């Protein structure tokens, strides 16, 4: 897990030897793994590249971070408001700093991860201090231009 | 982080003995080729340096132990218990004020989510 | 549902005064005798009672419980912020509402 780098944000043009060919300049990528879905039978955008040394994986994570690969925000990492279609290049501290401009955050946010890879699932949950920050996130942040990924902010629970 | 904290404590001790706002022992040190990034207010350590300077100024008070001796806080446990009870009452009043502010914010959020947003009038 | 049905609507005439600042509108409202502050919100012109053509702008509307909502159209994309807790104020002593 230390020598392997988890890549997120892969489109349909990216393939299993294509990621190994793109990561060959960063370091000696020994193997590439792409988990296939059960309903569609294709990649879900997240994969893994197992290299030989941990320094090559660190250089690939520091070089290929927030890159625009196949029209997709590909990024390598070390393997009541709901935000969907978020970029995997952002972290919890980056999401807390991005959410601090609209309103005040009550605590540190959390992002959902896949049970197989564990880098990024695609959705996240963040809680605001009051309902005014949630309304400002649903008015402004729900549709704002993020890092090559259109996010969507919505209410997790609402009572009619 | 011990050397930076010691430098901040030395700057707070040297700046508290000044007779003016700008005529201090640290303003002339900035022009004497001494790098001090904690003097600018843009850094996060400046908020702690200001609190250290405030504590150094409060350590120079006449009831702080320079020319007088405290008798109520040092020789009366009942006065300390009354001060602790007053601090607990102030904390309870602050918690009640925060709960009232949260209730007012919830009432404003309930009133804003129930008003009609289709009756537009441009005058 | 209970607060929306019990809200009285007589629709009085509001008094708004705009001023181009550089670094802000002042709405004169009567005494409401309540703790509910008037709230401002920016919406689109796609939803209307009659749906007129060529509606592709935004409108910032301020609304209160005893008074009617006053709306101002903004042709620009983003020149200010329509947040309530950021750049708005409501003095209950003089009953003056300001938003910048």
């Amino acid at each position: 897990q230390d020598a392997t780098v988890y890549v997120g944000g892969l489109d349909e043009k990216v393939s299993e030897p294509l990621l190994w060919e793109l990561f060959l300049q960063a370091g000696p990528v020994v193997n590439t793994h792409m988990p296939k879905d059960r309903v569609t039978g294709q990649h879900q955008g997240y994969g893994f590249v197992e290299f030989l040394s941990e320094e090559d994986a660190d250089y690939a994570i520091k070089i290929m971070n927030m890159i625009k690969l196949y029209g997709k925000p590909i990024r390598v990492n070390k393997a009541n408001i709901f935000i969907g279609n978020l970029d995997p290049e952002i972290d919890e501290k980056l999401l807390y700093d991005t959410f601090s401009a609209f309103g005040v955050i009550l605590q540190t946010p959390k992002i959902m991860r896949d049970p197989d890879t564990g880098n990024s699932k695609g959705y996240a949950f963040i809680n605001f201090a009051s309902f005014d920050a949630s309304d400002a996130a649903i008015e402004a942040m729900n549709g704002q231009y993020l890092c090559n990924r259109p996010i969507t902010v919505s209410y997790a629970f609402k009572k009619d | 982080s011990a050397f930076d904290l010691d430098v901040v404590k030395l700057t707070a001790q040297f700046v508290a003995r000044n007779g003016r706002q700008f005529l201090t022992q640290l303003m002339q040190k900035e022009q004497r080729n001494y790098q001090f990034d904690f003097l600018r207010p843009q850094h996060s350590l400046f908020n702690y340096f200001t609190k250290l300077v405030e504590q150094y100024t409060k350590i120079l008070i006449p009831p702080k132990g320079l020319f007088s001796k405290l008798k109520k806080e040092a020789e009366n446990p009942r006065e300390v218990l009354d001060q602790v009870c007053y601090r607990v009452e102030w904390a309870k009043f602050q918690e009640r004020e925060r709960k009232k502010e949260e209730e007012e914010k919830e009432k404003e959020r309930v009133a804003y989510a129930q008003i009609d947003w289709h009756d537009f009038v441009v005058v | 549902v209970e607060v929306k049905k019990f809200v009285k609507i007589g629709r009085p005439g509001y008094k708004v005064t705009k001023q181009r600042d550089s670094e802000l509108f002042q709405i004169d409202y009567p005494e409401i005798a309540e703790g509910i502050m008037p709230r401002h919100r920016f919406m689109s012109a796609y939803e209307q009672r009659i749906e007129p053509p060529d509606r592709r702008w935004q409108y910032l509307l301020m609304a209160a419980e005893p008074y009617e909502t006053i709306a101002f159209k903004v042709p620009s994309r983003e020149i200010d912020k329509a947040e309530g807790k950021f750049w708005t104020h409501w003095n209950r002593e003089t009953k003056q509402f300001f938003l910048q």
